RNA sequence: AAUAACCGGAGAGGGAACCCACU
């Protein structure tokens, strides 16, 4: 909620958070989050000198995920949904 | 162009070819007209009522007034409403020198100009253009569809 | 629904350059120009400097069709003198002209802002 | 998934479900008009 | 009861009846509309004598 | 009834037999040029692209037809349908698969027509036989058939929300035997009257009577601008 | 994540030029495969390589036998019976 | 502008147009039509001579400026309908995306 | 055998309007110095306008129409920008655009009048001509509704649309006294004494030139607020210059390219 | 339905004139005396400002019934 | 998954050979028509194309040693009829390789990024391999340009 | 120790009367 009202006022939003761990699930609540308000415009950039390496082992690991994320899996398709953000350039890592 | 302009006389016409400003012609200030209407459609319609308007608009629109045009008045015509001219400082039959936009030569005679009221009316050309290559067909015979 | 687009009027895309060039049969020594996107902007000062110069004996332009934007320009020179070179003097000479005059009108407008006084 | 939907006489932002009776929570006007996109829209001003 | 018989716009017994432009522009109906006009099944007929 | 099914005007005698509906026919509102010739019609490229022209694969042709075919439909210059030797109909509206998109000698190409094209003419009611001409066509951009003023005399239009309908002749021979009969300039005299009917438009007749004055005199740059258009000239000024 | 390997096309069958193309299945018994291979079995420019055992009593087993007629169609390019086995070698068994 | 309430009132094939301008030069019966309060149709200075040879019979040539500046752009409306309808069982028609 | 001498000189200046003459000069080059003015002299109009809610009684088309109109001072940093379409970058770009913002929310009981001073510019270069005398109106707003938009101003000229252009009237004559006779005048009396005319009261008609040719043209270009008058007039010049020595490296090439 | 921005001809900006052209003729001033004041000299702009019909206040003289 | 060809009509059912040569029975309303590509081509592992109403002879399968034209074609099977079979009005089912001659873009809202019209907002309607028409928020027009030039703004 | 299953597989459904308006 705070950041959409920030972004909405016109603002610039900073997130300090290691680039693993709970960024992903804010990632996954983010990626759900921007369509209910239209936010497509706004992008997301993701600056760290292991931003890139830490998406793609996120990625590789599926057999340590959960059990949905496992099906996603077999499922041919990458578990975690930041590659589809990665994909449709919302998001772009640095 | 394909639209329908009237005019309040009955001089109905489709609007031939749309000019840009700078090849459309002007008097000697930076007038410049908006329709050419034919001189051909007067001399067989005697609509001359058109140029009487036309002439009593300028007046008006010099004045700074609504020039009344009321049927049956008597009390206000041709020479009247020139008198106002020559009052006014322009032509006293309200012809005026225009200059061609593509060359800039002068025109030769001067012309007739001046203010009117039109009505575009309801028949857009958008609304009557269609073809057809082989579409639909009535049931009771093998033939294309009306409308 | 068939209107053309706006910007069809000045701009040039693939397939077509600005100028093409062809000889005259009818006569020696004549050419025709065919500039694409362009209106009596240019037609008109062109033959007006042209017909200056005494060598050219036929200048012309004329647009095929308004709503084409096209412009040819038929020019018949007397012997020993190319049309070539012709045009591109008469073009050359009118731009000298031009930047003349603006620079004139540059100090002119200097000496009114300041003051005629 | 329900829709937004405003009354007319109040002006009041209401909900409706379908196949329900088309009434205002509190007045139950019967008018119902719809509220405009989300999709963007740009006009070339010409 | 015996039925219901249309009315026509502005009539003497018709809700647009002693209602200035105030009250009408709240009702939103233009005050200029002329009147005498029947409403039927939606559309709006007229009568030609 | 079957005898009320008959009798009228619509009736199966007159309404449907004798005239009956038929494709291949535009209907717009004409609009006056003076600058193309008088055997010239333009026409919208809205028409241009949604009327349709047969045509037969040859090999003189076949490289220009087949760079057409696969330019699909929706772009102006091209075919819409595709039609086997054998008679299958393949359409091209729906982008079938690129394989199908070879051509070879004998086929059938629907693609749209382009300037040159002959197509007739006509404005009802066609009292006399020469409402129903023929004309080339030619493409112009805004959305109205456009005519030589010249023409409007045997048509008795004015232009003033007058409509006009376009057929397009669909064989190659009725193509061929239209340009030779139809086209407007073999018919310039009348039977009726053993006249020209093609005349000069009012607003030509007054301007060449003026010009055309005992006195009028002229500018050498004036007189080499009107000589330009002038498509029969010889090339060689006249003396003074 | 291959840089200079793209989905096949059928179509490029005909294209010219040297070309590499891998092809299903390795035992040719239906042979998507076989398809090509018919296609340009008249050439003796072209290689063809066989890195595994073909069942016997088929296609394959035609194909791996040098005679040109295999089915009656002649093979004229070059066969290399390759083995790229990935399988135990009694070395490895041993060990 | 054929009626005031034309936003609201839902009618088919309703033009209206976005610059009325009462006539310069009129009766004085006009304005008991309301006429002034209502106009239809936009001034503008005519001349009336050949120009080009684009305007032969009951033809006009335009400035094409004007148009674009604001002469004589209208609007054009139309309303559609639909009765959902329920039947006996052997057909019923809902409103659903299909 | 070469272009004439030119010789110009100005009468008065004002922020209005400026008037001149050119002396020397042919009609030909005279008409096309006038056609660049009202064509050819580029400025920075609004021209792509994104509505995130429209409320109030003009349609939204209609208030996209009128914020393309409005004026814009544009006296130097329209050199600067670079033609939209021209420009590569991502959409809009800080050169080759500028930006607008609209807001307005009438919670007030009397009427509002959405005006050209609340349009918020991102660049002070560039500010509706009223800013920097009433206000340009845009739209009237009821209480209750409102009206949020976002707009993008680009660099165009006349050909394309007739909102680039800013010499709001130009007059162009010469031979006040139809001395080189081009006009006739059937009634010379009843025509009435150009402003430009050194005629006497009784003569009021030029004697015929057996020899001469069209000289003191006479201009009168009025701004429309946009750029300063003799901006415009430079920036013409300017402009038909870069025109012409275009034509010219092209038909330099074409040249090379037939030998 | 508002006060064009332009004139349809000249291109002189008129929009801004409408308010305080009321506020003269309010002022009890002819209205031929008051539009030269306001200075519209031609007869081309003169036009708009004299014969121009305001219907945006009948316009917003109902209520929204969308908001 | 599998359709069949009748070999007789019934007073109530239909007997209907199946793509494996086995006859069944089945209800009148139990089947539904299928459309016919008579247009499709089929490869006898001999690579000669075949169609329908092609003689073909059978050199391979429970039916090896036989002939008989082509009445119905498939992916990989054909069902030919022979008149001297007399059973199942001597038509069957054989595969076809025992036989001898004898778009993402549609509908999605997108962005004109650059050319002549770089800026506008369009949709998609149509979109082929390079080309693309796109319908304009502004103009009552549509344009054709080319998929290199877009960008799915917006969009979903 | 298993192999390209049409991979934009698209025809359309009243009508009949009346009145209005354009030529
Ligand atoms: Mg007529
Ligand atoms: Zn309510
Ligand atoms: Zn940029
Ligand atoms: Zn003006």
């Amino acid at each position: 909620s705070n950041l959409a009202l920030t972004v909405r006022n016109g603002g610039n939003v900073l997130v300090p958070c290691y680039p693993s761990g709970v960024i992903y699930d804010l990632l996954e609540c983010l990626y759900q989050y921007i369509d209910s308000a239209g936010l497509s415009s706004v992008p997301l950039y993701f600056i760290s000198p292991v931003a890139n390496s830490s998406l793609e082992f996120s990625q590789i690991f599926a057999e340590w995920l959960c059990h949905n994320k496992q099906s996603k899996v077999y499922l041919p398709e990458p578990p975690f949904p930041h590659a589809e953000l990665i994909q449709t350039n919302k998001l772009k890592h640095y | 162009i394909g639209d329908k302009f009237a005019s309040r006389h009955g001089q109905k016409g489709t609007c031939g070819i749309q000019y840009r400003q700078e090849d459309m012609p002007f008097t000697c200030e930076g007038i410049t007209p908006d329709i050419i209407i034919n001189p051909h459609a007067i001399p067989s319609r005697m609509t001359i009522g058109h140029l009487i308007e036309c002439l009593q608009g300028k007046v008006s629109a010099n004045k700074g007034e609504i020039g009344d045009a009321t049927p049956f008045n008597d009390a206000v015509n041709v020479q009247k409403i020139s008198n106002l001219l020559s009052d006014y400082g322009y032509h006293l039959r309200g012809n005026e020198v225009l200059y061609n936009g593509f060359t800039g030569r002068k025109i030769t005679s001067q012309i007739f100009i001046g203010p009117t009221y039109y009505q575009r009316l309801k028949h857009m050309v958008d609304d009557k253009i269609h073809s057809r290559a082989r579409g639909p067909i009535q049931i009771l015979n093998r033939q294309p569809m009306e409308g | 629904m068939n209107a053309p687009p706006a910007f069809e009027s000045f701009l040039l895309f693939e397939g077509e350059k600005k100028i093409t060039i062809n000889k005259d049969t009818k006569v020696p020594n004549a050419c025709l120009f065919t500039i694409n996107k362009e209106d009596h902007t240019l037609g008109n000062i062109i033959k007006s400097q042209l017909l200056k110069d005494p060598q050219v004996l036929f200048a012309g332009y004329k647009v095929p069709h308004p709503l084409e934007h096209k412009i040819i320009i038929r020019v018949q020179t007397t012997p020993d003198y190319s049309p070539q070179e012709a045009f591109t003097n008469a073009i050359t000479d009118l731009i000298s002209e031009l930047s003349l005059l603006e620079e004139r009108f540059r100090v002119a407008i200097k000496d009114k802002q300041e003051g005629i006084e | 998934q329900p829709m937004i939907y405003i009354c007319g006489e109040c002006h009041t932002e209401n909900e409706i479900k379908s196949r329900d009776p088309i009434r205002c929570r509190e007045c139950g006007y019967r008018i119902m008009y719809k509220k405009r996109t989300k999709r963007l829209v740009v006009f070339d001003a010409r | 009861f015996i039925g219901k018989i249309p009315i026509m716009l502005r009539s003497t017994y018709c809700l647009l009846n002693g209602l200035t432009d105030r009250d009408l522009c709240e009702l939103n109906e233009c005050p200029l509309d002329p009147g005498g006009y029947f409403i039927i099944n939606g559309s709006e007929k007229v009568l030609i004598a | 009834s079957l005898k009320q099914r008959l009798k009228g005007k619509e009736g199966r005698v007159r309404g449907n037999l004798m005239g009956k509906r038929v494709d291949f026919s535009a209907r717009t509102v004409i609009t006056p040029d003076p600058n193309l010739s008088i055997d010239q019609v333009g026409v919208p490229r809205s028409i241009a692209a949604n009327m349709t022209f047969a045509e037969i694969v040859t090999p003189f042709n076949i490289d220009r037809l087949q760079e057409l075919v696969r330019r699909g439909n929706s772009q102006y210059p091209g075919a819409k349908y595709i039609i086997r030797d054998n008679g299958d109909r393949i359409d091209l509206r729906f982008h079938p698969k690129p394989s199908d998109l070879h051509l070879q000698t004998g086929y059938k190409v629907e693609r749209h027509m382009c300037d040159g094209d002959i197509v007739i003419f006509n404005r009802q009611p066609t009292l006399h036989k020469m409402s129903m001409m023929g004309h080339r066509v030619r493409i112009l951009p805004w959305s109205t058939f456009r005519l030589n003023l010249s023409v409007t005399t045997p048509y008795n239009a004015d232009f003033d929300g007058d409509e006009m309908n376009l057929h397009l002749p669909q064989s190659l021979e009725t193509r061929a035997e239209i340009q030779e009969l139809a086209m407007v300039p073999r018919m310039i005299v009348t039977p009726q009257s053993n006249r020209p009917v093609m005349g000069i438009v009012q607003d030509t007749l007054t301007a060449v009577r003026k010009f055309t004055k005992r006195d009028v005199f002229l500018e050498r740059g004036e007189v080499m601008n009107l000589l330009m258009f002038l498509s029969t000239w010889d090339g060689k000024v006249p003396q003074p | 994540e291959f840089k200079h390997i793209k989905a096949f096309d059928r179509a490029f069958a005909d294209n010219p030029g040297p070309m590499v193309v891998f092809a299903t299945p390795g035992m040719l018994h239906a042979g998507q495969s076989l398809q090509i291979f018919r296609k340009w079995a008249g050439n003796e420019k072209n290689m063809v390589i066989m890195p595994g055992y073909c069942v016997q009593g088929t296609v394959g087993h035609k194909i791996l036998s040098g005679q040109r007629k295999l089915e009656v169609l002649e093979v004229k390019m070059q066969v290399e019976y390759m083995s790229f086995s990935a399988h135990a070698d009694a070395k490895g068994i041993m060990q | 502008v054929y009626i005031t309430n034309f936003h609201v009132r839902m009618d088919t094939l309703a033009h209206v147009l976005y610059y009325p301008q009462k006539p310069l030069v009129t009766t004085r019966s006009m304005e008991y039509l309301r006429f002034r309060e209502l106009p239809a149709g936009i001034n503008s200075i005519v001349a009336i001579a050949s120009y080009t040879g684009y305007n032969q019979e009951d033809s006009v040539i335009m400035n094409r400026s004007a148009v674009d500046r604001g002469f004589f752009r209208s609007v054009f409306y139309r309303s559609y309908k639909e009765q959902e309808s329920k039947k006996g069982f052997d057909q019923e028609e809902v409103f659903e995306k299909p | 055998p070469y272009a004439n001498q030119p010789t110009v000189r100005i009468t008065e200046l004002t922020d209005e309007n400026v008037k001149f003459i050119i002396e020397n000069t042919d009609l030909a080059v005279a008409n096309s110095i006038r056609r660049v003015f009202i064509a050819e002299v580029p400025i920075i109009a609004i021209d792509w306008v994104q509505i995130d809610a429209n409320s109030s009684v003009l349609h939204d088309e209609f208030i996209a129409h009128r914020l393309g109109l409005i004026p814009l001072t544009s006296d130097d940093i329209v050199d600067k920008l670079q033609y939209s379409r021209d420009c590569t970058c991502e959409e809009f770009c800080p050169e080759c655009s500028v930006e607008f913002t609209l807001d307005v929310r009438c919670n007030e009981d009397q009427t509002r009048h959405v005006t050209s001073r609340d349009l918020i510019s991102n660049s002070p270069r560039v500010i509706p001509v009223t800013s920097r005398q009433d206000d340009i109106l845009i739209v009237k707003l009821r209480k209750g509704q409102e009206l949020r938009l976002r707009a993008y101003a680009k660099k165009g000229f006349g050909k394309e649309h007739a909102k680039w252009n800013p010499t709001a009237g130009v007059a162009f004559e010469y031979d006040p006294d139809n001395a080189l006779r081009h006009t006739v005048y059937p009634k010379p009396e009843e025509w009435p004494k150009s402003e430009y005319s050194e005629l006497d009261e009784d003569e009021s008609q030029a004697p015929y030139d057996p020899n001469g040719k069209p000289e003191r043209f006479y201009y009168n270009v009025e701004s429309c607020g946009s750029l300063r008058p003799e901006t415009i007039v430079l920036s013409a010049l300017s402009g038909l210059k870069k025109k012409l020595s275009d034509l010219q490296t092209q038909l330099s090439h074409e040249i090379q390219s037939d030998v | 339905m508002i006060i064009p921005v332009r004139c349809f001809t000249c291109g002189k900006i008129v929009g801004n004139k409408w308010e305080a052209y009321l506020g003269l003729l309010q002022a009890e001033y002819t209205e031929g005396d008051a539009l030269d004041a306001l200075g519209l000299k031609r007869y081309c702009c003169r036009r708009m400002l004299l014969a121009h019909v305001d219907l945006i206040e009948k316009l917003l003289n109902y209520a929204p019934l969308e908001k | 998954q599998t359709v069949g060809v009748i070999v007789r009509l019934e007073r109530e059912t239909f007997q209907v050979l199946n793509m494996y040569g086995k006859v069944v029975t089945v209800r009148h309303q139990a089947v539904t028509r299928k459309k016919d590509n008579r247009f499709a081509v089929a490869l006898d592992s001999e690579q000669n194309n075949i169609h329908v109403k092609d003689i073909v002879k059978v050199i391979d399968g429970p039916h090896s040693g036989r002939e008989g034209e082509i009445r119905h074609l498939f992916r990989s099977f054909a069902f030919l009829h022979c008149k001297k079979l007399v059973e199942n009005g001597g038509m069957f089912v054989c595969k076809t390789r025992h036989l001898v001659l004898a778009n993402e873009l549609i509908g999605q809202t997108v962005r004109i990024s650059q050319g002549p019209y770089k800026g506008y907002i369009g949709v998609v309607k149509d979109a082929t391999e390079s080309t693309a028409r796109v319908e304009l928020h502004s103009t009552c027009q549509t344009i054709s340009v080319d998929r290199q030039r877009l960008t799915t703004v917006g969009s979903r």
